């Protein structure tokens, strides 16, 4: 993955 | 034999749940909690062919007067799902029994839509919510919007690196923090990787962020984050309430209209020329980080809106 | 570079891809084929904050006249080492794909079945639709509790149960089942239940306003062309504009009273299987919209 952190929890609807 | 004229669609394990519900309390009223996690197991729903035909543990709600929607936990990768466990045992039937439960959950909350109700955020909002879709419709709605690139190629983002100059990249949909477009990110091995999943590229905007609360056509409060430089070894945040122009204020208000939204927390943020461009519209906002930090009243505002309904 | 006035998305390998594809070109069109199984790995999108910054392949397609969207993968070793990852990525991929059709559609394109039309499809809520809109409905009861079911199946008589999300037989519901063992299984599987209609499926294919036919069914089933009573035709028509749908296969089935019943409606119908077995032309009237799109 180009975003290295993705899956490393800032979830879906958090926000 | 239950009030439901106001739901809160979340778990009471929630803190933005448990908040509004101490509002509503607070202000006379008693929320019905619809904890969409205790569906099959330890709840009852049932639905008729007529929209009016809901029951929920045996109780009919064919119209709730306002509704707050936190989550309805549709995927098992959501906030205040914890679903490991399933997931690594059997993540097919995992995810299938999640798209089960969604369907059922959503068809309640678009019947409750249909018959009225006052949905603070509405599910058919997340249409408008996609992202790259977003920002083209704020801007041709007339809203700044950053210099924004969402791609999988390399060589148009060499280009729109050389067009804008700094740049950060984030998650097209979310789950990453934003970082800067550094050199090494723009070397083969690096930039390669656009191949599995898209990117967001943006212009670097270098003034402030700033939160503003929208609810019912009304700018509640307008937030400016700062972030302290001065001790590189604990930066802190520094939230303050802040004076925004007639014209930012309608822009909000507009920009919320558009997207279709009830209670929105707007990300902006401000170019080196002191001017903001839409970040994004959250459609489902938190605010109890920014009212202890900022010492302001969102769940106040929010829960008179909601109270406000049950009287229209 | 190449005409996108019209534009096909999904793959070239699908059986109705290449249908409409041959219907387009043998009546003048070459059809931009979107082959969005190719997006990540083999195929470039870039989407600009204008709408019409829209790049696919190098080449710009800003507003398409009309889009025939047919449909938008093998992740199991992924998703057994980190689903979260996994589940994110492939949000990020589909969430662009989406803003695409979405920025067409604002553009003015027209899209047969936009994809907004999800939620108005979402059976549960698309039955409570059409029902409370004066079209007619089987009686149904989406339920994971056993009362309402020996309430339901006491007031309807005989009825039927499927699946919540679909792609199982429709299977009757008898007293054997209601018994207390066998019905408890229930609770943690939620079905739908809806009266048993004894009369004969007809799907109903309505193409901008219009009804295209009429098929009844009944691996060797029987199909063929029915007429179909102009209220049920206009019933049709409007089920298919409240729903939101440009083009649907309309899957209804009459009572014993002979008095049809709308049992649901397809985002994304297909029509081969229909046209054979039918002699029947579903794929012309359809590649006729798309072209008049164009004018
Ligand atoms: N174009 C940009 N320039 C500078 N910072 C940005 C830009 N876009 C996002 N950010 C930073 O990322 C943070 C959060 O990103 P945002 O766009 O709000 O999406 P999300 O909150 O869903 O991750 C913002 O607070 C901001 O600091
Ligand atoms: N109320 C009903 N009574 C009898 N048969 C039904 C009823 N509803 C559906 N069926 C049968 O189930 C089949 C498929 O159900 P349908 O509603 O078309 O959903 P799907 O095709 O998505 O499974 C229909 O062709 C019909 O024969
Ligand atoms: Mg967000
Ligand atoms: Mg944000
Ligand atoms: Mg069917
Ligand atoms: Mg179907």
């Amino acid at each position: 993955l180009f975003i290295e952190d993705l899956g490393k929890t800032l979830a879906i609807g958090e926000e | 034999n239950l009030d439901t004229s106001i739901v809160v669609v979340g778990s009471p394990d929630d803190l933005h749940v448990q908040s509004v519900t101490e509002g509503l309390r607070a202000r006379g009223h008693e929320p019905y909690v619809f904890d969409t996690q205790r569906f099959p197991e330890e709840m009852t729903v049932s639905l008729g062919e007529q929209g009016a035909s809901i029951f929920v543990d045996g109780q009919q709600i064919a119209r709730p007067a306002a509704v707050y929607l936190r989550s309805l936990y549709q995927s098992p990768g959501a906030y205040g799902v914890d679903a490991d466990k399933a997931m690594q045992d059997n993540w097919r039937r995992t995810l299938l029994a999640f798209r089960e439960r969604s369907t059922l959950m959503s068809a309640v909350l678009l019947r409750w839509e249909e018959a009225g109700t006052a949905v603070y955020n509405s599910p058919r909002a997340s249409a408008n919510i996609t992202k790259p879709f977003q920002l083209a419709l704020l801007r041709d709605a007339g809203l700044p919007v950053p210099r924004s690139l969402w791609t999988n190629d390399p060589e148009a983002v060499r280009r729109f690196h050389a067009e804008v100059g700094d740049c950060i990249y984030k998650p097209v949909a979310g789950g990453a923090r934003t970082r800067k477009l550094e050199a090494k990110d723009l070397e083969a091995d690096r930039i390669e990787r656009l191949s599995a999943a898209p990117v967001c590229f943006q212009e670097l905007l270098t003034g402030d962020d700033v939160r503003v609360y929208v609810i019912d056509d009304q700018v509640i409060c307008a937030l400016r984050i700062v972030t302290d430089e001065i001790d590189f070894r604990q930066a802190e945040e520094r939230i303050e309430a802040i004076e925004i122009s007639d014209e930012v204020k309608d822009q909000c208000v507009r920009a919320a209209k558009l997207v279709g939204l009830r209670y929105t927390g707007m990300d902006i943020k401000a170019g080196a020329d002191g001017n903001y461009r839409v970040l994004e519209l959250n459609a489902s906002a938190m605010f109890r980080g920014f009212e202890g930090r900022a010492n302001v009243d969102i769940c106040g505002p929010l829960c008179d809106a909601l109270i406000a309904q049950t009287k229209r």
